[PDB]
């Protein structure tokens, strides 16, 4: 409550231009959680002022300014968050707001108390969770019962094991990989070393838990980048949530694309192969492999129409192979090439969709 | 402050000791007798009366069997019908009395609950302890009178049945010896919001006279 | 007088040795943890500190959070009181004007 | 004295088993609800 | 807790530009020990200001701003830390601040 | 009534002779030095000052540095009483803009 952030404009590398705490113009009342401030069908705020009265602009000089208009790089920083809390009143149930106390004082005592673990199974958005765990040098903090990772996993996420296997919705934990950092893999060395256990996969209602350790629980498919979001599959699972084609026309495909498996495709490739084999793509360039749109009965849509000028895909022999390929973010391009490439040339395609002219329509 | 709140709701949230399903349903029984003054108690073990607290449907029972069906058509302190093996209170009409409940939580829940449970034995009274020397019986007979004629019919709808209040002669003093059901009827229904001790102002209010009598009865 | 060292309203052997909370006819009871009857019904077993008021240490006690009496925007995931709770906020920008 | 854990000033069984608000010359009374009497006088039960 | 240094902007050998004191631009709430404000991966902040509404630049004069474009020495020093400690409550558990006491 | 001078919830006597704070079941008790039991166990032996609140001057007491009942931000090697615990501050300056 009363969140008022500090934030910052850089330009560059690390030319700050201005750090601002955020004024009265700028505050936010209630930020739930999950949510946004303001909400997503309204437009964001305006920050534009420097005083404690908000009377004046956030100005820049002249050579940041060309620098600005030829590099176009301007990032902001948040670095502190100021923020209340309401508590509870036993007198008449209201929650009231404390103005004094801040979640600046509580924050460090939860990091400095509890292990943080960040699972994206749920959407491959990354979810973290801190659950209070014993230090053993601090005599206060080993009065709390003690926490296997299993029971933590089951109360964190809302696992489960309903035969007897952990598993959060329908899949197992065993198509889940773990990852520590130096300290927490050390002493999930050591406690291997005491169990005398190899597979961590059958020991997780007797892995020991400890405050300020690390657990990053991913997805086993997917590929990730270094900010651990989901890049792209192997192939053989990319085929796999494409097996299900709902209307095939010259104009577009419907298909029942697994909502998961779609957020690692940058776009799509829609070529055409000859019966002795030729290599005509429709959508020839980087920047026209977006036609994947999707409708709101979960159900992904592509469209051949929206790059061959208003007009469906063109049928000369209806013998021919219509071939539709996809691009992972890991693979796909931004820009052209050293020389002058526009073209999908060097690209990782991927075989999603090929079927005969007359099956289509 | 905070803490003072918290130690209140706790003490009415908490419990520690688990009595049991059967030892919190029997004194949950024992504590609504506690309510009615031991007066009238040791009067109904004197002229043989037992007091039983059975689970299930009170017409399964031993010491009551498949007596007479059409009193198994019941109506309650409301005078709203009700089917017997449904309820959880019956006292009966014999030359052995007896009173036989069920036994329940609600009993230190239900307000509702109990004044049906004072309302049978305001019955007990009223016939089995009172019908004996009730004459000259003029003491009860005149202000149940002032309940019939006066200004807001509250009293006489909280009391009366369908019957005495439609009534539209005065109340004759030959009406207590044809109709000595419906005049303890009356005597059982003002004991119950009496002894029920939330309905007791209740009483005080619709029909401060019946109130009146029934405050000075016992004490006195 | 049942001892609560860490005076959340709430005494020591139960955080210590299992407890859950359960409504009867309208009424909140804490009751100790038993095999027999909350394991039936589905009641989650809660251990927390004797001398912690909050063992998560977030600013909510282990009987508020057990009890409901909270701030309801925290989420259903976050009420057992091993889980913390907390804010996680940062500012994304949409646009420059210059 | 009859409890009232949410401290309201009104007990805790009135508020589970159904009550009434009524004046009866100038002064307002909470009764617990009573069908006989509350129903015929249009009250409300709480 | 609630960190605000008093600085000075330096010419020279002794030449003192000016003394600032952090304004709430420039506050830090939490400076845990071995840590950084803000954290070394995000840009140091920015001081600009002298007034204490802020609306006001930090001001050089010519044979300053010659000498500085010549030497290239402008250095910085730290007088002064004002900051606050937050003290733990017997009560509820909650570490406070006490605005009132500090360092 | 044992005597505490310095009012910091722990006897003058054993902040002279030596003591320890053990956790039992899940309850930290304050015990005085023993050499059979609480070497075995690796406990550190404790002395401060009988009349000092806080015997290394810091702002916070002998008690509640040996307890944990403290900022958790404090280190661990701060965390002995005759170890005292305090901030040190400096500015850096990354750059300039003229
Ligand atoms: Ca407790
Ligand atoms: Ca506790
Ligand atoms: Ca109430
Ligand atoms: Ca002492
Ligand atoms: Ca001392």
């Amino acid at each position: 409550y009363n969140v008022l952030p500090t934030t910052s404009l850089v330009l560059g590398k690390n030319q700050t231009l201005a750090t601002i705490k955020a004024k009265e113009n700028q505050l936010s009342q209630i930020l739930a959680p999950n949510n946004y401030y303001p909400s997503k069908n309204l437009a964001p705020i305006a920050l534009n002022a420097q005083d404690d009265f908000s009377s004046t602009p956030i100005t820049m000089n002249y050579n940041q300014f060309l620098e600005l208009e030829k590099t176009k790089q301007l990032r902001l920083d948040t670095d502190q968050v100021y923020g209340n809390i309401a508590t509870y009143n036993f007198e008449n149930g209201r929650v009231r707001v404390d103005t004094g106390s801040n979640w600046s004082e509580v924050l460090p005592q939860i990091q400095e108390t509890t292990a943080r673990i960040i699972f994206n199974g749920k959407d491959l958005n990354l979810v973290e969770r801190r659950i209070a765990a014993v230090n053993p040098s601090d005599p206060l903090e080993t009065t709390k019962p003690d926490m296997t990772l299993k029971e933590a996993l089951k109360i964190a996420f809302g696992f489960n094991e309903p035969n007897g296997n952990l598993q959060y919705q329908g899949k197992d934990i065993t198509e889940f990989d773990f990852n520590f950092d130096q300290q927490t893999s050390q002493n999930i060395k050591n406690q291997l070393a005491e169990l005398n256990a190899t597979n961590i996969y059958t020991v997780l209602d007797k892995i020991k838990l400890n405050a300020k350790m690390n657990i990053l629980i991913r997805d086993k498919r997917f590929h990730y980048d270094r900010n651990n979001i989901a890049v792209g599959a192997d192939e053989s699972v990319v085929k796999e949530a494409h097996r299900e084609v709902i209307n095939s026309s010259t104009e577009g495909l419907l298909l029942n694309i697994d909502k998961d498996i779609r957020k690692i495709l940058s776009g799509y490739i829609v070529e055409i192969e000859d019966t002795e084999g030729l290599k005509e793509v429709i959508n020839d360039r980087y920047d026209m492999l977006n036609i994947s749109s999707l409708r709101q009965d979960g159900k992904t849509f592509i469209d051949f129409k929206k790059y061959n000028d208003k007009l469906p895909l063109y049928i000369s022999n209806p013998n021919y192979k219509v071939n539709v390929y996809a691009v992972t973010k890991e693979n796909t391009i931004i820009n052209p090439s050293e020389n002058g490439d526009t073209s999908t040339n060097g690209i990782k395609k991927i075989l999603i969709f090929s079927k005969k002219g007359y099956e289509i329509g | 402050t905070q803490e003072e709140h918290l130690k209140e709701i706790m003490k009415h949230i908490v419990k520690i000791e688990v009595k049991g399903e059967e030892a919190v349903k029997k004194e949950a029984a024992e504590k609504l007798l506690e309510k009615v003054p031991s007066d009238v108690l040791e009067m109904y073990k004197a002229i043989g009366g037992k007091i039983y607290i059975v689970d299930g449907d009170i017409t399964k029972h031993i010491s009551l069997e498949a007596l007479s069906e059409d009193k198994k058509k019941i109506k309650d302190i409301y005078g709203k019908d009700a089917l017997l093996h449904e309820h959880y209170v019956y006292a009966k009409e014999g030359y052995e009395p007896v009173l036989v409940i069920q036994s329940s939580e609600d009993y230190v829940e239900n307000t509702e609950k109990a004044l049906n449970v004072y309302y049978e034995i305001g019955k007990i009274l009223s016939r089995d302890i009172l019908s004996k020397i009730n004459q000259p019986y003029q003491k009860f007979l005149d202000v149940l009178n002032t309940i019939k004629n006066a200004s807001d019919s509250d009293g006489q709808d909280l009391l009366f049945t369908n019957q005495l209040k439609e009534h539209p002669t005065d109340f004759s003093v030959e009406f207590l010896e044809q109709n000595s059901n419906e005049v303890q009827e009356v005597f059982a229904k003002a004991f119950a919001y009496y002894i029920e001790p939330q309905h007791r102002d209740v009483l005080q209010l619709y029909a401060p006279e019946a109130f009146n009598y029934m405050d000075k009865f016992n004490e006195q | 007088t049942v001892p609560d060292r860490d005076n959340d309203g709430i005494p020591d052997s139960l955080e210590v040795e299992g407890y859950t909370v359960d409504v009867k006819n309208k009424r909140t009871f804490l009751s100790p943890w038993i095999s027999n009857i909350h394991e039936k019904k589905g009641l989650t077993k809660y251990k927390s500190s004797p001398e912690k008021w909050s063992t998560a240490s977030d600013p909510y006690s282990d009987f508020e959070k057990v009890t409901g009496r909270i701030d309801k925007n925290v989420s259903p995931e976050a009420r057992h009181p091993l889980v913390a709770a907390y804010p996680i906020v940062h500012v994304d920008m949409e646009n420059i004007i210059l």
